[PDB]
């Protein structure tokens, strides 16, 4: 490819990574700053924000000379940049459900939620239980399956050549993510039209919620589903270890996308956090 | 107020006792301790403290390592665990009060002592003299040195004056040097400057006879003066 | 006997303003005009003290010039260390809504009343180490707006109930009364000398009283709506008031009439507090707009702007040396400016 | 009867405040011109004070 | 040690905070406020706490304030609800009573610090007003109307009059509820009410409204 298209990609692409940055360290300076954000879904939006920062501060600044300026990984480079991908990506995952399960407390049982003393220890262990979970899933399988990679240098994970071990991963990162997230969206919006000139107002309402609802909810698979159905389904040909397509590249960014896009939906549309965000820049 | 101690008594060399101080009429709970004792006819000697709250806790070298100061807030007593006890550990042990907040009085109240006996850097305070003939009426003058300057940045300088008047527990008269304590006559006064004190006594009475002590509180471990006794 | 009494009043009325009129030679700006301006005054803000969890209503510095309280209805009454930035005491209430504090000028006592009709009195030198209600003042029929200090045996309050009272603390009644305004009393200040206090009240009018007497010595109006502050100028002479209509106004007592307004057109808001500097040549307005505006008390100009706030800034005072500005404010947080 | 007395009172207290005498404005208002001058050296917020005095740095 | 006292008092402060935030503020207005008081008295200002289904509430009456209420009425700005309480019986007595608590009823639901915060309409003395209906017609109070002598017309065209003054719509709700004074029901529908503001708070908190 043509040195001035390599240095424009490379400028998008640490652009990019620049503004995953940059959203994540608003958020975790006004949760750092205002101390009015003690509250578990400020813990929770805290969690989220770390993670995304993480990915924009060493995956994409690893990956752009990588791929673009052909600078060879070492293979304990490699391994370190795949575990550190890997960990980031389902730990925003599972903090999103988190933060849905949270949500949904609150609306199922809210004199319970409200009444309830949680101090904390407990979200800590909640937060540290996330990024567990986050590394079991990925990092015991791509550290196993280093060795079974050929002698080619490849710096994709090595149970990509077996789809079974893509299908798994697959299943508890993203089908039942997925699942969860929606449950407890579709049990918020059931809350609220249980709850519901003036049928009017509370139809207005509704369709406000829903549409919040289905937005997270759509926004999220569309980011995680297309890469993770082209993994399994080259995997299943066997075409998963080799060279990579534009349409694969995509799917690839589009993890990294929604990293960036996390911190406007979630604690962006928090008016705590907004307040924060406003005492902060004026 | 009344902060009483027991516990004490005679023990044979390498035992271990415990000494308890109960509280009685003050918020005990908002109050930091410190046990004092005074070997016989020798002069005082702080012995460790504990914070409002268990936060704190510090000791003596003297006996660091074998004691310990621990607290009981519900039933508001302070206890001295105490071990290896040597013959240099016989004392009047005192249970003193303290609290910590601007334009306190750290050192107000002492208990009534329990008598300890065992059978057979840190900033020097020197008492220029040891006893001082004086009748009634007559004007008298306590002075003091210490080896550091107790003047801090704050412009607080931390010494304090002390009476423990025959076969009572120490008093407190002036603290940070210039402040008169609670409960004692106007005729005391506390001035120095830095490095030289002294409290000067006028119209001298019957009853302010016996040893003053000057004390610095600027850091820790805390060091009394050797003591200056009024004779009559 | 209703109507031409009645015509007396308005009679004695145009007798007073005319006669006020008649002493009034020259306006204030006319022969302060020769000053030099204050020039531009930016105050730094040197702490921040934050323990309060609800909106601060009052403060008060002690007269070490070091010591302050604050009262929010979070149920509090914090004693601050305003050079360590430490918490000397935290006082809980027995009623929440307390819409003023006091510190006694010996240093051992504070008062708080509220929306309870009661002045409660605290000491701060008690000798089992915390600090005890000592006296429940109850008098009022309507909210305490105010109260402070003479002694440590005697304080003056107002209240929503139109009328100022003097209390002895000792016995816990009212050694004297003091009557004759409309509106609820929102404000109530004390001459250096402690033989008089104004009191600016909700009918948009504020009279100097008698302490030992009982009797309104003098009235002033113009304010065109509720004065909710008022504070003597350093020497006795003269007092300034803040209102609803957004302006602050110096009245003297020797004239008998104000002397000069404290406005701006971009200025729509109402004052809710105002101080002055030790020299009486800063006159310090809170404002509902979220910030307090230093003016230039003798060519009536903005010196200055204290913009640090979130909400509105519900109270402030000047230490006795002038060392140091406090504001408190609905979001929580107290602030010294320097 | 009671709004005649009320009357009453609010006439005679304002006749009270009516015969006191009022100084000129012009000289009042030096007044509080002379106070400021005499003791504006000491005032910190109008002066500024260096850091070695300020207790607030 | 100065320093550590104050530290001290922060945990104690930030401690209380939290138990204050877990607890239900309501601003009893009204009339009946007397009936609504004693039904729920399970335990200047007089101020009501019981607890119901695991709930702290605090109902705080300002019927004794004789002062001018826009001085004192944003102190309770950041209350869950308030419960308004008027009497349906007191339309034919004296200028008209049923036209002083509407014109209460406009000044608290469109006041400016209270854009957000719930009412609860208690409308009470329903068995008098129902004898009184029969016998008086209810045009005394309302020129303009038309089911001029029964319970369940004249009750809903009082209770229309009411959640037609609310000038802020989707803002706030108001939950109407007809009361006599034997009722049990009282205590059960703030609970169930309050409940409803509480999720509608929490959805709008994280902007999904
Ligand atoms: N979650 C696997 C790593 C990845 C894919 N796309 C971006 N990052």
């Amino acid at each position: 490819l043509s040195l001035s298209t390599r240095v424009t990609l490379a400028f998008f692409m640490s652009l990019v990574a620049f503004a995953i940055m940059l959203g994540n360290a608003l958020v975790i300076l006004a949760f750092v700053v205002d101390k009015n954000l003690r509250h578990r879904s400020s813990y929770f939006f805290l969690n989220l924000a770390i993670s995304d920062f993480f990915v924009g501060v060493i995956s994409i600044p690893l990956y752009i000379p990588h791929t673009l300026f052909e600078w060879d990984f070492g293979k304990e480079i490699c391994v370190f940049w795949l575990t550190t991908d890997y960990l980031l990506c389902t730990a925003s995952v599972y903090n999103i459900v988190l933060i849905s399960y949270d949500r949904y407390l609150s609306v199922s049982n809210a004199v319970s939620y409200r009444t309830q003393h949680t101090g904390v220890l407990k979200i800590v262990t909640l937060m540290v239980a996330v990024w567990v979970l986050a590394f079991l899933v990925n990092g015991p399988m791509i550290l196993v399956s280093e060795s079974w990679k050929d002698e080619g240098s490849e710096c994709e994970p090595g149970f990509f050549s077996e789809w079974y071990i893509l299908a798994i991963t697959s299943f508890l990162e993203f089908v039942i993510p997925v699942i969860l997230v929606a449950y407890f969206n579709m049990n918020i919006y059931w809350s609220l039209w249980k709850r519901d000139q003036r049928e009017h107002v509370e139809l207005l309402r509704a369709r406000r919620l829903a549409k919040s609802l289905a937005i997270l909810l759509g926004v999220f698979a569309v980011c995680w589903a297309p890469y993770s159905l082209f993994t399994i389904v080259l995997s299943f040909y066997s075409s998963a270890t080799g060279p990579k397509s534009v349409w694969y590249r995509i799917a690839f960014w589009l993890q990294w996308f929604n990293s960036f896009v996390n911190p406007l939906l979630y604690p962006l549309c928090h008016k705590r956090f907004q307040k924060a965000f406003l005492k902060i820049f004026c | 107020v009344q902060l009483v101690e027991s516990g004490g008594g005679l023990v044979q060399p390498g035992g271990s006792r415990k000494l308890s101080c109960s509280a009685s009429g003050f918020a005990f709970s908002s109050f930091g301790m410190h046990w004092v004792r005074q070997a016989p006819e020798k002069g005082l000697e702080w012995v460790a403290y504990i914070s409002s709250g268990s936060g704190t806790i510090y000791y003596a070298d003297t006996v660091k390592g074998r004691f310990t100061i621990s607290r009981d807030d519900p039933k508001n007593t302070l206890f001295l665990q105490m071990t290896s006890l040597r013959s240099e550990d016989t004392a009047m042990y005192y249970c003193v009060r303290s609290i910590y907040y601007y334009g306190s009085s750290p050192f107000d109240f002492w208990g009534q002592g329990t008598t300890l006996t065992v059978s057979s850097s840190d900033i020097v305070m020197t008492q220029a003299t040891s006893s001082v003939p004086v009748t009634p009426g007559e004007s008298v003058s306590i002075s003091c040195r210490s080896s550091k300057s107790l003047l801090h940045s704050n412009g607080n300088t931390y010494l304090y004056w002390f009476l423990q008047r025959p076969g009572q527990s120490p008093q407190l008269l002036i603290y940070r040097m210039s402040n008169l304590a609670s409960g004692v006559p106007d005729r005391f006064s506390g001035s120095g400057s830095g490095t030289a004190f002294t409290l000067t006594i006028s119209r001298l009475e019957a009853e302010d006879v016996g040893v003053y002590y000057c004390m610095q509180h600027l850091e820790y471990p805390l060091t009394f003066g050797a003591g200056t006794k009024l004779e009559l | 006997e209703l109507d031409q009494l009645r015509q007396e009043a308005e009679q004695l009325k145009n007798q007073i303003r005319d006669a006020r009129k008649a002493c009034a030679d020259a306006t204030l700006s006319q022969i302060t005009n020769n000053i030099d301006p204050v020039g531009r005054i930016q105050m730094r803000t040197r702490r921040t003290l934050r323990g309060h969890l609800a909106k601060i209503y009052a403060m008060h510095w002690g007269t070490d010039s070091r010591l302050l309280v604050s009262a929010s209805q979070d149920g509090k009454l914090i004693i601050w260390d305003s050079y360590t930035t430490n918490k000397v005491h935290a006082i809980p209430l027995r009623s929440s809504w307390v819409m003023t504090c006091a510190y006694a000028p010996s240093g051992n006592y504070v008062a708080c009343g509220g929306l309870d009709n009661i002045c409660s009195i605290y000491n701060l030198k008690t000798r089992e180490g915390n600090v005890r209600v000592s006296r429940e003042l109850a008098g009022h029929t309507g909210y305490l707006s105010c109260c402070r200090f003479l002694d440590d045996n005697q304080i003056v309050t107002s209240s929503g109930d139109t009328t100022c009272a003097l209390w002895d603390i000792e016995t816990g009644q009212q050694t004297t009364t003091f009557t004759g305004h409309t509106g609820d009393v929102m404000s109530l200040s004390l001459a250096p000398d402690t033989r008089l206090f104004v009191s600016g009240a909700c009918d948009a009018s504020a009279k100097l009283w008698d302490v030992r007497e009982g009797m309104c010595r003098q009235t002033f109006t113009g304010h065109e709506s509720d004065i909710n502050a008022i504070c003597f100028f350093p020497n006795g002479n003269a007092f300034a008031t803040g209102s609803d209509d957004a302006t602050c106004r110096l009245f003297d007592l020797r004239a008998d009439q104000e002397l000069m307004t404290y406005s701006h057109d971009n200025i729509i808001c109402g004052i809710t507090s105002v101080s002055f500097s030790k020299s009486g040549r800063l006159l310090l307005a809170g404002y509902d707009d979220f910030n307090c505006n230093v003016w230039d008390a003798l060519k009536a100009d903005r010196a200055g702007v204290l913009a640090g706030h979130d909400n509105r800034v519900s109270c402030l005072g000047v230490t006795d040396d002038g060392m140091a500005v406090a504001t408190g404010s609905w979001d929580s947080f107290l602030k010294i400016w320097n | 009867t009671a709004s005649i007395a009320q009357a009453r009172k609010l006439v005679e207290q304002l006749k009270m405040e009516a015969n006191i005498d009022r100084i000129k404005v012009s000289k009042a208002a030096a007044d509080l011109m002379a106070y400021c001058e005499a003791h504006a050296k000491e005032d910190p917020l109008l002066t500024p004070v260096p850091a070695s005095e300020n207790p607030f740095r | 040690a100065a320093v550590e006292r104050s530290k001290m008092i922060d945990r104690n402060l930030r401690e209380d905070g939290e138990k204050a935030a877990r607890e239900v503020k309501l601003l009893l207005l009204g009339s009946g406020k007397n009936t609504i008081v004693k039904q729920m008295k399970i335990i200047g200002i007089v101020e009501t706490h019981f607890t119901f289904k695991d709930l702290h509430f605090k109902m705080f009456d300002v019927g004794a304030q004789r002062s001018e209420r826009k001085k004192w009425i944003h102190c309770f700005e950041g209350v869950t609800a308030i419960i308004f309480c008027v009497a349906l019986s007191d339309y034919d007595l004296v200028m008209n009573r049923m036209h002083a608590s509407m014109k209460l009823f406009d000044s608290i639901c469109n006041n400016k610090w209270f854009t957000d915060t719930s009412i609860i309409l208690f409308l009470n003395k329903k068995d008098l007003f129902e004898e009184k209906i029969k016998k008086s017609p209810l045009t005394i109070c309302y020129p303009e109307y038309a089911g001029s002598n029964t319970y369940e017309e004249a009750a809903a065209y009082i209770q229309c009059q009411f959640e037609d003054l609310n000038k802020r719509k989707d803002t706030k709700e108001i939950y109407t509820h007809f009361t006599c004074s034997t009722d049990t029901k009282n205590v059960q529908f703030v609970f169930d009410a309050v409940t409803d503001v509480i999720i509608k708070n929490n959805l709008k908190d994280c902007g999904l409204f």
